[PDB]
């Protein structure tokens, strides 16, 4: 009956928040207030320094060796246009590759269709979840009365739900 | 500065000894009553106090009790001890505890204030980076025989194009070659990373001192713990934090039970060595007329923060009972709607100052970027 | 939160598909040049 | 001459542009544009007091060289600051934007202020001292109960206890209040508009 | 005794997790760091690349 008293009466709470803190000698809470400036260091700008000097060499290494291919001596519409189709079904292979591939991310998320999750443009699926090799492919998300309050992103999630982008990359580079 | 005595004071002879706040106020008062007064320092020394071991009033107030005193102007506080004892009129002068901290230095930037935004290794590392760039710029784009007078960068012309590139202005002249484009290119993203970085840290420099705020009460004393505060160790200023029931003075006061160091020292002038040592670190805890008087006195390095955070009162005692004290009483009346009190409070506090009060003024003084900040670029 | 998004294979071959794709452009550019060369010089 | 003078522009314009990123994150309030002293050297800000009353007797009765400028300003001043009551003289202060002060007790000052409609502010301290005090008759019987119990009151801190709650917690707005919230501001055109000008 | 030992073998922590999640779904610490925000992120600026 005297614990249940202490509490009520705040005793057991006052008995606490009074030892703990008026006896705590130092704090987080008590040093936390106070800020002051501080001048930038050599360290907070030093990879800077690092970039320059590293391009310092590199200039003079290519000056060396464009100097030395000029002083010991590609052109020609043949193999030019052969390497150009080279890379043209290149370039339409790593796009067409990458848009059916569902590893475009790598996340967190649950597939389950009501974690290491690989989500992707068009399919998204999961990895690392109580059974791999499953999928849930979301677009347009249940969002406050169907989202109409607001009306940008929309147009911006439609984008992204009907993606026209990674496709109208695909067939200009089909024409 | 209540009562004092002159250098001459062996040359002088009685009353004419005594120069201070209550030896005019004693003379204000017999004009008003028409009684012939006579000073005395208590041989005991101390404010009216008693201690029960053996149940005996000390000081000026056992003067007043026992028959040695016909009146006590003094600073002696209206309490209820001694009220009971000895009679009191109302008080004729109105203080408090108060703060006394070390006033902060005058604000003096150097000459190279503007360099201070980055570090001194910085800018040597700047001019160091300055000269590699150039030369490195001069051998790329001479290097070769095949050309040599198409050309234009020697060293005088690549020590130019990396000066105009660090201070962003261009140059006129561009390189042409693949390895000088290098050399130029690099150099343009160095001075993109090192001016936009000397500009918002000058801007934070100038955010957190327009943030930078003064204590001005007692629990804006409490919150921080980087400067501490003590009071007298025997002391009705020490009396006071324990008697309240308020929780931002008891853990005032459990704070200065528990600090490591401890903060209370002996008397007052103990006390305001203390202020002087710490360099803006201590602040002290006392009556708010002593704070006023102590801070108009030369070093003049102290002043009053904040406000009264209690009220007390100076009184003029008279005996119990005694014949003086309505005719006393009518005459405190008298001297405060003259202005005789609001007088000899203005004379003998600030005319033996003359320690500046409120010399910085307002904190957005320093809003309007000087001359002084930015002098040394016109030097 | 400590968010761990990272980027697959499949978004940096679509940006190997972006630079492939300026250079053949560029060199389809270069190849245009030569073809007015050829009608006119 | 080139060179020293792009390093002097360098410095100035990340200067002028630094101080505009204090200004514009860091409000800092208006410095209160008088005190006890400035109120009389600034002739533009009239200030006025009660037409009869205890402010109206001492700044008449005054040997001190400040107030005896006050006394002579208002003395011949125009338009008429002497007020009625106080409800008409606290509302010649809000719509007159500050020309216009109001001298008073610093009870009802602080007591204007925390009271709607919020716009005042208590600047300087008291001029002169003044006190309530309990009243008996003269011979009470009962006196000498009421004056130790004041000094009771105050030691145990009752009085100190009774005003800053009171003043405080009954208070519906004030400056303490209100201080601590911070948001940010786009800059309008009239920040800008001599520019254009 | 039976509430120290559903204690002790963390069905109270248990039915704790259970009735108080399962039947939730809404969003935990959604929010998370206050410097998510300090890396200038790319949903700021898009218009430009727009
Ligand atoms: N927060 S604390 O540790 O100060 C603290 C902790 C506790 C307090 C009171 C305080 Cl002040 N009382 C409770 C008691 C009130 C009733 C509910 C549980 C017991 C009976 N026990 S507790 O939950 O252990
Ligand atoms: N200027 S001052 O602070 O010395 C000062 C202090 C005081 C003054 C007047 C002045 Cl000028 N009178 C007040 C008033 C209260 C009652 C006692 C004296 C008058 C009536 N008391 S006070 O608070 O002791
Ligand atoms: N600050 S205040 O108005 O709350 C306030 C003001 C005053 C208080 C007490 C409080 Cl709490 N007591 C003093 C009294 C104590 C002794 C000194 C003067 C009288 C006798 N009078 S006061 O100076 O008028």
């Amino acid at each position: 009956l005297a614990v249940l008293k202490l509490s009520e009466q705040g005793v057991l709470d006052k008995l606490k928040n009074k030892w703990w803190y008026d006896k705590g000698e130092c704090g987080a809470k008590d040093s936390g207030s106070k800020e002051k400036t501080s001048a930038l260091s050599l360290s907070n700008v030093a990879g800077v320094f690092y970039i320059l000097v590293g391009g310092l060499g590199l200039a003079m290494l290519v000056a060396l060796i464009e100097f030395c291919y000029k002083s010991r001596a590609l052109f020609d519409r043949g193999v030019q246009m052969l390497l150009t189709t080279v890379g043209a079904f290149a370039a339409f292979s790593l796009m067409t590759i990458a848009v059916g591939t569902d590893y475009w991310l790598y996340s967190r998320g649950v597939c389950k269709t009501k974690v290491m999750t690989h989500s992707g443009l068009w399919r998204t699926c999961c990895l690392e979840g109580n059974f791999k090799g499953l999928c849930k492919q979301i677009d347009h998300f249940p969002e406050d009365a169907d989202y109409e309050a607001d009306t940008a992103e929309y147009f911006l999630r439609a984008v992204r739900a009907s993606s026209i982008f990674p496709i109208l990359s695909v067939i200009l580079l089909f024409m | 500065p209540y009562v004092m005595m002159k250098k001459n004071h062996e040359m002088l002879e009685g009353n004419e000894r005594y120069e201070g706040y209550c030896v005019d106020l004693a003379a204000e008062i017999a004009k008003h009553c028409g009684f012939k007064y006579k000073l005395t320092i208590v041989g005991d020394g101390k404010y009216g106090a008693r201690d029960a071991d053996t149940k005996i009033w000390n000081g000026m107030v056992g003067e007043l009790v026992y028959g040695k005193a016909d009146i006590a102007i003094a600073p002696l506080t209206i309490t209820l001890v001694r009220e009971e004892v000895i009679d009191f009129s109302k008080p004729f002068m109105s203080l408090g505890i108060s703060i006394m901290i070390k006033k902060p230095q005058k604000s003096k930037p150097g000459v190279f204030s503007f360099l201070d935004p980055l570090a001194y290794e910085i800018w040597m590392c700047i001019v160091f980076a300055y000269i590699g760039v150039s030369v490195v710029l001069f051998l790329v784009s001479r290097f070769s025989p095949y050309s040599e007078s198409t050309n234009e960068f020697g060293i005088f012309n690549s020590l130019w194009f990396s000066l105009g590139a660090f201070m962003q202005q261009g140059c006129d002249i561009s390189p042409r070659s693949l390895s000088g484009r290098i050399v130029g290119g690099v150099w343009w993203f160095f001075t993109l990373i090192i001016i936009s970085s000397y500009t918002a840290n000058l801007a934070a420099f100038l955010t957190v001192e327009r943030m930078v705020s003064p204590i001005e009460s007692a629990e804006d004393l409490s919150k921080q713990t980087e400067i501490a505060y003590g009071t007298l160790d025997s002391g009705s200023t020490k009396e006071f934090f324990r008697r309240s029931k308020i929780a931002v003075f008891d853990k005032m006061w459990t704070y200065m039970r528990s600090a490591e160091p401890s903060v209370f020292v002996r008397t007052t002038a103990e006390g305001v060595a203390r202020v002087r040592k710490s360099k803006g670190k201590y602040a002290y805890l006392l009556e708010s007329t002593m704070n006023e008087y102590i801070e108009q006195r030369k070093p003049c390095d102290t002043m009053k923060v904040g406000g009264n955070l209690d009220s007390k009162g100076y009184g003029i005692a008279t005996p119990k009972g005694s014949s003086l004290g309505t005719p006393v009483n009518l005459a405190v009346l008298k001297l405060s709607e003259q202005g005789v009190l609001d007088k000899l409070k203005n004379k003998w506090w600030y005319d033996k100052g003359e320690c500046g009060a409120k010399d910085s003024g307002s904190k957005e003084k320093t809003s309007a970027l000087s001359l002084s900040n930015v002098a040394g670029v016109f030097y | 939160k400590k968010n761990s998004y990272s980027y697959g294979w499949s978004f940096y071959f679509g940006a190997l598909s972006f630079i492939i794709a300026e250079m053949v452009g560029v060199l389809a550019v270069h190849m245009f040049i030569d073809r007015h060369k050829q009608l006119t010089g």
